């Protein structure tokens, strides 16, 4: 049984473990850190995973369009001023417009 | 093909673009520099997926080829083979 | 009379459309042959697949859309509403490009 | 012509389930999610690995990981995140 | 007769001034104590080196004199001699801030 | 106290000065003083986070480099 | 010393040695640091004999701060691989624009 | 205590390039800021790229492809070819 099962995770912990060890990272490396690494998957893709579903649901979706994606990411304000550059996979853009153009 | 495609970006095709930045005329003149503007990123962005495609002894592009050549440009965020 | 719209008046709706539709609006196969164009030139004969053409389309339609926007903001700031090449040159300029 | 990979549909799924069990998931999220996690990844640990070498240290544990987490992410999402990985090692650490 | 320069040359002949000499603009004790009351909220009874404070002054400096030359040209572009609020949001913005 | 107004108007007079302007406007002055404390408040907060991990309640050279090389400034001399 | 014999004046050893223990690779071939130094060399003589030209253009024989600003600066290449650097006591260039004159 | 600089290695650089006019500790700073920064910025992403390329064992190819594909196109070839004869020479 892999010991992500008694830590309230899933991983088998060892693989990432290998992952960092041919990362060429540090000749030691720490039993915690890999821990700690799938703790921060779990929870930060429990809140992008809920973004998702929030933006789903914006347009009544079970399934998702990268609209639903781009919606996550520029609704969030800690999304947007990490990073926003990049292209966005087929979510498109959100538009704003001024109060001075339309008459 | 391969002859004059550059215009493929065409007028309307800039005028739709710039709709979708918030403007409510495009001058005569923009299409062509946003066309050389959109000409000198595409480039750029060639030249390192080429020279990637010739370091890595292969003769076909792959998206995660350009993936890594806009990699380097400093943002990196979603998208295919991110 | 005919029911000519004042210039500005089809735009609301028409930004209701296209800000939650979200399709293509560039010719393909023109595209992919300014692609090809582009790549003979650094290398002739590429045997493209099917990939590796809507990925550069979307990139740059994102960076050109996010310029727009900027530009858009630049000429806001320039105490008028519409584009002009001084507003992109400015834009991209003070973008670090 | 595969034996097994290393995906994360079972995470998101599981996760997704603890949290609202009535939203569907695909695999373009998927991937996606997988992208963020790799990058957010090599971010940490890069970060990490560059202030224990400023600390003259050779040892990498938990203590430099939360640091790093701590001054690279905003500040409330550092230190919920900070709070997490505490609690976590000194879990791990218990169970051993 | 008193002899009162006509405004904008002096500045000019300043600005001269200022490109020859490359000395910091603002006393080190004012930075001093600044960063010393920044730091206050954040952490208690810290000490501050002799150095540390310097770069900060410099790099502060140089990256702020960026943004005014990114502004006085957004300036140019509005067709103006004054810098302005606006000039100054659309020089921080733009850069990816 | 109130130490941020230390930086007077005639020296962010010459700052203009140094981004070739003429005619400053009143707000602008106080405006830069805004930006000027956001900026130090932002390397600031990163400065005393790498201090206080850093097992030193000095805050070194070393230390204001490592807050300035995340936030893509990337400074050279001063702890190059 | 090996860096010699390479043709090279940057540390042979001493870089691959930082190039083995740069984590890096566990294998770290050793014609790799010294295609580096190579490298390093190359770059440090061309801005050497850029800042060497500015300090004669301004009747110089020292090389001032400024003088390798200004080398920078005139270098299109230097330019486009540091176009962000700042490099104190160097100031700008004499930009000016007619539109204000 | 000894320690690992470029110090007599920059100043011997300059004196078979310059041998007319001393440099700065401030411009040996920023030539030692630049050396490093260009070191560990090859290195790297060689690594990176060998990686990418199914390779955990770094040879002279893949730091010549990866100088060509990170510099310009004249400072890239010089240091291909100086690079190429230097580790033909070696090995």
């Amino acid at each position: 049984q892999s010991r992500s099962a008694k830590a309230g995770l899933t991983f088998p912990v060892g693989r990432v473990h290998r992952l960092l060890r041919r990362g060429n990272y540090a000749q030691r490396i720490g039993s915690g850190a890999p821990v700690y690494l799938t703790a921060v998957l779990e929870y930060l893709a429990a809140e992008i995973l809920e973004l998702a579903g929030n933006a789903a649901r914006d347009n009544k979706k079970t399934r998702i369009i990268p609209r639903h994606l781009q919606l996550a990411i520029r609704n969030d304000d800690e999304l947007n001023k990490l990073l926003g550059n990049v292209t966005i996979a087929q979510g498109g853009v959100l538009p704003n417009i001024h109060q001075n153009l339309l008459p | 093909i391969l002859r004059d495609n550059i215009q493929g970006i065409t007028k309307p095709a800039i005028r739709r673009l710039a709709r979708r930045g918030g403007v409510k005329r495009i001058s005569g003149l923009i299409y062509e520099e946003v066309r050389a503007v959109l000409k000198s990123f595409l480039e750029s962005v060639i030249r390192d997926s080429v020279t990637y495609t010739e370091h890595a002894k292969r003769k076909t592009v792959t998206s995660l080829d350009v993936v890594y050549a806009l990699k380097r440009q400093g943002r990196t965020l979603y998208g295919f083979g991110g | 009379k005919p029911h000519r719209y004042k210039p500005g008046t089809v735009a609301l709706r028409e930004i209701r459309r296209f800000q939650k539709s979200t399709e293509l609006l560039i010719r393909k196969l023109p595209f992919q042959r300014l692609v090809r164009e582009i790549a003979q030139d650094f290398k002739t004969d590429l045997r493209f697949q099917s990939s590796a053409i809507g990925a550069l389309q979307e990139s740059v339609e994102a960076y050109l859309v996010s310029l727009f926007e900027d530009t858009n903001l630049a000429a806001i700031h320039a105490k008028r509403v519409t584009i002009q090449k001084k507003e992109i040159k400015l834009a991209r300029r003070l973008r670090g490009e | 012509s595969k034996a097994r990979k290393e995906t994360y549909s079972s995470y998101i799924y599981k996760v997704l389930k603890q949290t609202h069990p009535d939203t569907g998931i695909s695999q373009k999220s998927m991937s996606i999610l997988n992208s963020f996690v790799n990058d957010i990844f090599e971010r940490i640990a890069t970060e990490a690995s560059k202030l224990a070498a400023y600390n003259k240290k050779s040892t990498i544990s938990a203590r430099e990981i939360q640091t790093a987490v701590r001054l690279i992410l905003p500040g409330e999402l550092a230190k919920h995140a900070v709070s997490e990985g505490t609690r976590a090692v000194t879990k791990y650490s218990s169970s051993t």
